[PDB]
Parts: C-alpha cells; sequence; structure tokens
C-alpha cells in the first residue's frame, strides 16, 4: 500500500542567487541563477555537491534591466526566455535553444500589441500545456490593483 | 473582466498570437496577485499565487485549478488546502495526487509535507550555525510520478535538497 523514502543531500552554489529556478533535464539538475553595480543570468547544473555555471545568457543580449524569465522544458528541448521589465506597448524578449543543455543557442523576439499590454508578471519554469493535439507555452498576467 | 491572462504559443516560443482565457469568477474585486504561476500536469491547468488582503499584510499563497470549456478558455476555481495550525506553501503532484507543503508558523521553522492529505513527513531543517535555519522558499522540483525534490536555501550559498519517493498503491 503506502511507501514513503526521504534523502537530504546539500548543494553550495558560487553564486549568491537573488531568485533561484530550477528544472529536471534528462534527470539532470539545472538552476537558472540571478545575481545582482553588475549582473548576470547563469545556466547551472548540479554535478553531485556543487552547481557548476554553464551558460550567461544575460551576456549574449542588448537588455538595460532585470527580465522576467520564462524557462520551459519539453523532453528533448530546452527554451528559456528572457523579457525585458516594462515600466511600451509591445514587448521584446530573447530566447535561448537546446536540445542537449549545455549549449544554448541565441535569438530575439518582439510581440507587437503583445496581449498582456497593462499586466504584471514573474518569472517562473514550465511544461507545454496539451490544448486538443497541440502543445502551448503559456505567459500568464495579473491586474495590477494596488496603488503605485 | 478577467483578472488573469495568458498569451501561449503552440510554435515554441516563436509567435506569441494564441490567446488563452482564464474565468476566475472569484468573489471579490480589486485584489491584487502576487507572483503568479500556471502549474500544469499533462491535461490539467492550475494557478499558483499569493494574495495580501489580509490582517497581517503577510502574503498568503491561493491555489486555483481549472477546468475547460472552449478550445482557448479555461474556468478555474479556488482548491481548499488550508490546515490548521500549519500555512500553505508550495503544490505539486505525484501521480494525480497533491502533494502539499506546509510551514508550522509564517516563520518557517518547520515544513510538513502532505500527501494526497493522507500521510505527512516533517521536515525539520538544521540550523547554519548561530542564527536559525528555516525553509521560507522550498519548493518541490518533479522528477517523475515517484519522485520530487523538495529544495529550500536554508541560508545564502546553502541548498538543502530532499530527495522524497512516494508511491501509493490498492
Amino acid at each position: 500500500h503506502v511507501f514513503i523514502r526521504t534523502e537530504l543531500s546539500f548543494i553550495k552554489n558560487n553564486v549568491p542567487c537573488i531568485r533561484d529556478m530550477f528544472f529536471i533535464y534528462k534527470r539532470e539538475l539545472y538552476n537558472i541563477c540571478l545575481d545582482d553595480d553588475e549582473t548576470h543570468i547563469y545556466v547551472q547544473k548540479k554535478v553531485k555537491d556543487s552547481w557548476i555555471t554553464l551558460n550567461d545568457l544575460f551576456k549574449e543580449t542588448d537588455l538595460t534591466g532585470r527580465p522576467h524569465i520564462f524557462a520551459y522544458v519539453d523532453v528533448e528541448e530546452i527554451i528559456i526566455l528572457l523579457c525585458e521589465d516594462e515600466e511600451k506597448k509591445d514587448m521584446t524578449c530573447h530566447r535561448f535553444y537546446s536540445n542537449d543543455g549545455k549549449e544554448y543557442q541565441n535569438s530575439e523576439i518582439t510581440i507587437s500589441d503583445y496581449i498582456l499590454k497593462d499586466k504584471l508578471l514573474s518569472s517562473y519554469v514550465s511544461l507545454p500545456l496539451k490544448i486538443e493535439n497541440r502543445e502551448y507555452f503559456l505567459i500568464c498576467g495579473v491586474s495590477p490593483y494596488k496603488f503605485k | 473582466k478577467d483578472d488573469i491572462l495568458c498569451m501561449a504559443s503552440h510554435d515554441k516560443g516563436e509567435t506569441w498570437g494564441t490567446k488563452i482565457v482564464i474565468k476566475y469568477d472569484n468573489y471579490k474585486l480589486g485584489v491584487q496577485y502576487f507572483f503568479l504561476r500556471p502549474y500544469i500536469s499533462k491535461n490539467d491547468l492550475s494557478f499558483h499565487f499569493y494574495v495580501g488582503d489580509n490582517i497581517n499584510n503577510v502574503k498568503n499563497v491561493n491555489f486555483i485549478e481549472c477546468t475547460h470549456e472552449k478550445d482557448l478558455e479555461f474556468v478555474c476555481s479556488n482548491r481548499d488546502f488550508l490546515k490548521d495550525n500549519k500555512v500553505l506553501q508550495d503544490v505539486s503532484t505525484l501521480n494525480d495526487e497533491y502533494i502539499v507543503s506546509y510551514g508550522n508558523d509564517n516563520n518557517f521553522a518547520e515544513c510538513y509535507i502532505f500527501f494526497n492529505n493522507e500521510n505527512s513527513i516533517l521536515i525539520k531543517p538544521e540550523k547554519y550555525g548561530q542564527t536559525t535555519a528555516g525553509c521560507y522558499g522550498g519548493t518541490f522540483v518533479k522528477i517523475d510520478e515517484q519522485r520530487t525534490l523538495f529544495i529550500y536555501s536554508s541560508s545564502q550559498g546553502i541548498y538543502n535538497i530532499h530527495t522524497i519517493y512516494y508511491a501509493n498503491y490498492e
């Protein structure tokens, strides 16, 4: 009937990350770390006991501030998106693609009049959502009520 | 009038022209959601986010489940995970059953993990030294239908990784 098991391992990180972001890829464990003067967006991997910086995606960008991050892990493919924090009317982002977790391939895109014009967003990892024979990745946002 | 809104892509992020509508017919007006994120597994869409419209100004997790109407329009609904003497934290699923994370109080001296609201495990993080180590920010990182990690940073630099196996039969 019931089987429950618990183990504890420790990991140290070179980088004191402002925000951690965890994903499993090929049963390896990967992190998207964020330090912050000076800033980076490091793609890291746990080989046992320590994280290992594999990429800096911030470098390959014309990106002025701190972006929202939307990561998506299909089984074979990893797709990450760095989206500039508003505040125009359309939103630009830079995406990175791998099928291997080591070598991420640059790019840049723009969504004009994008649907989330006045929505607040925050970074997250996710999976494709099957909706009648189609896979969709979602970027979702919330209405701004608190006075600013 | 929909408080939550998703733009969506079926071309693996090339274009974001698709629009997914989220009717969360909630009772309250003008309530700010924080740190919203969709929890997705197989067919099911759900959302995990915070609200702070309570006495203490402390933020509080809400988790809403959604089912389907149109090909792009979902209908969501709050899921009760309230639990006396504990505070709702993170949410995941092992094998079409919820696994749920809780703190003892809002200061996460301890974290309890509940399986299908039916069995539970206690996580008492060890101290980093002279200062208290909590499990603030503990989240789930799912591996497959029997295994998930529960990670949190006791203090800066230090990553506490709980490897968890669970299986319920019959």
